[PDB]
């Protein structure tokens, strides 16, 4: 999947003002196809807008953005000091993978999932994580393993459909390993071969409702929910 | 039987580029794993894109043919504008003798199976040389595989446990 | 007899009993029918097998 | 006099008779008087009558 | 349009209803994409709404 380029990686504005940012990638891309979240550093990301218009739960109206084809665009009505920031830009591939922008800051001048296994390991080395689910049907979602290093552009590094097909990057490609359970409610990442690329804070992430099922659940070709991630470092 | 056989009569590849067609459920699984009928396909539209479809086909292989569909009633209206964008149903699946058309709408249901949607399973022979047409907005499942034949005479069906 | 290469049964909904309990009335007719002109047939053939062989020694 | 229309629906011209639980045959007559008092077709008859056979 | 017997013999009847193979001769002829018909008795009626089918 294509290449991106946000613009501006970071900025630095004064209250009461607007803020332009556009993300746009090689080819044009069909509109209901990305979806644009923040995060503050300490916590875990939070979802804003998808589509390149419309709007999610739990929300002020300030976040409204448009664009369409090659360049799509997060605009922002006002700005404030309890937005510090950084903004990512997260597209779903028609080649089944995620790709990502590489976080904008703004500067203001003057249910749930549980991780498991983040730490320390030796270079070259070998470990797994888990995650375990809490309150809803693990059954249903398209599911994705995500990473980040700290203050940086996110990489995706897996996800796989419950269908079963798999998509990877060509480098984290055998190094990783996946395997869902729903009838336990958890999934599992045992990984091998490890450098230091993957000194990294890594996330489970529940996506996208698979077609069919009982619910008062819609669904977007956005995430569905986080989790709080772990860190994950190899050293000696 | 006399003859009896599966075919791939639309290939999921490139019959359907602009509709994204790798939609499965989860009650529909293998091993606790999530999968749909194999004769089949979902179709919604290329990252809510629906565009409306008209395609055919009509038998080359001289033989009896069996032919399979099915027509969508959600359990609620979000994923009707989100998949299909579309309150409006209109399907029209065509041949000689038999057509009919479908324009259904939401209708609850309760859990069964954890399921209160419904997709209306629809089918028909086609003998050689008669055309079929289906043209749609959406509310569809589509054949991937379909049926090659010939009739049989005679044979039966049996329910026994022995 | 003729034994054609069969099959006998059927099944239906509830919205065609017409269908279902005329096909009862039908086979079960059929079966009393059979069964009814063959066990005659048994008792006539076997009282004249007697009689075939009382006229035979006779 | 009535037909099996006038029989189910509630006309009060036919007796109701919910005490009528069960019984050993239907009986009528064949040009029953009591259709429905106002019209509208009324779709298988024959079906409904064969549910009702017993 | 209507028809009742005056003749006292049974009546066999037979009509059509329309589906173009392309619309520029439906809008020239009958000017409606619309299509709605009713054919109507007091048993059977049924009405027909079709469209052009290639
Ligand atoms: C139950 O069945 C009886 C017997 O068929 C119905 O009574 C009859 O209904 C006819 C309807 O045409 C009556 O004829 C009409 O009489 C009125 C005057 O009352 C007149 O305006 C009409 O032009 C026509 O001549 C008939 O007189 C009547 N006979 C008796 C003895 O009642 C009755 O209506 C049926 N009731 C129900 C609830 O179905
Ligand atoms: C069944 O229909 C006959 C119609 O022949 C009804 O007969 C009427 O009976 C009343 C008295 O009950 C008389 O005043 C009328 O003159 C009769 N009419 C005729 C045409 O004979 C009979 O009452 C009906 N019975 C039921 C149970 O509905
Ligand atoms: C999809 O739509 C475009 C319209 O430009 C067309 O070129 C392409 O052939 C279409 N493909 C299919 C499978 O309908
Ligand atoms: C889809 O249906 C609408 C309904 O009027 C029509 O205007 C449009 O041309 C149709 N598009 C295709 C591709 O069939």
């Amino acid at each position: 999947e294509i290449v991106l380029t946000q613009s501006p990686g970071t900025l630095s504005l004064s209250p009461g003002e607007r803020a332009t940012l556009s993300c746009r990638a090689s080819q044009s891309i069909s509109g209901y196809y990305l979806t644009w979240y923040q995060q503050k550093p300490g916590q875990a990301p939070r979802l804003l807008i998808y589509g390149a218009s419309s709007r999610a739960t739990g929300i002020p109206d300030r976040f409204s953005g448009s664009g369409s084809g090659t360049d799509f665009t997060l605009t922002i009505s006002r700005l404030e000091p309890e937005d510090f920031a950084v903004y990512y830009c997260q597209q779903y591939g028609i080649s089944p993978v995620i790709t990502f922008g590489g976080g904008t800051n703004v500067e203001i001048k003057g249910v749930q999932l549980v991780e498991s296994g983040g730490g320390l390991v030796q270079p070259g080395g070998s470990l797994r994580l888990s995650c375990a689910a809490s309150g809803f049907t693990f059954n249903i979602y398209d599911m994705h393993w995500v990473r980040q290093a700290p203050g940086k552009g996110l990489e995706w590094v897996s996800g796989l459909t419950t269908g079963g097909d798999t998509s990877y990057s060509g480098s984290v490609r055998g190094r990783f390993s996946i395997s869902r359970e729903n009838a336990k409610n958890s999934l599992y990442l045992q990984m091998n071969n490890l450098r230091a690329g993957d000194t990294a804070a890594y996330f489970c992430v529940r996506g996208v409702r698979e077609v069919g099922a009982t619910g008062g659940d819609p669904f977007y070709y956005a995430m569905a929910v986080w989790g709080q991630g772990t860190t994950v470092t190899v050293s000696s | 039987v006399s003859s009896f056989e599966r075919f791939e009569i639309f290939p999921k590849e490139s019959s359907w580029p602009n509709h994204t067609t790798t939609g499965v459920s989860a009650s529909c699984s293998h091993n606790g794993e999530s999968s749909f009928y194999k004769n089949l396909l979902w179709l919604t539209g290329k990252n809510g894109l629906y565009p409306n479809l008209s395609k055919s086909y009509a038998n080359n292989k001289e033989k009896e043919v069996l032919v399979l569909w099915g027509v969508h009633h959600p359990p609620n209206i979000g994923d009707q504008r989100a998949l299909y964008h579309t309150e409006n149903a209109y399907v029209s699946v065509v041949s000689s003798h038999y057509s009919r058309k479908f324009t259904p709408e939401i209708a609850k249901r309760p859990k069964v199976r954890d399921r209160e949607g419904r997709i209306n399973y629809y089918w028909t022979l086609l003998e050689p040389g008669d055309t079929i047409i289906f043209e749609a907005n959406g509310n569809l499942i589509a054949p991937r595989y379909a049926f090659a034949l010939s009739r049989g005479f005679g044979s039966g069906i049996i329910n026994s446990n022995a | 007899m003729n034994t054609q290469f069969t099959a006998v049964g059927k099944e239906f909904n509830k919205l065609e009993r017409r269908m279902e309990n005329l096909n009862k009335k039908v086979d079960d007719g059929f079966i009393d029918i059979w069964t009814y002109n063959a066990e005659l047939l048994v008792l006539l053939e076997n009282e004249r097998t007697l009689d075939f062989h009382d006229s035979n020694v006779k | 006099n009535c037909s099996v229309a006038g029989w189910i629906l509630g006309n009060p011209e036919c007796e109701l008779l919910i005490s009528r639980e069960s019984w050993s045959y239907i009986v009528e007559k064949p040009n029953p008087e009591n259709g429905t008092c106002y019209p509208g077709h009324f779709a298988d008859y024959e079906e409904l009558r064969e549910q009702l056979s017993s």
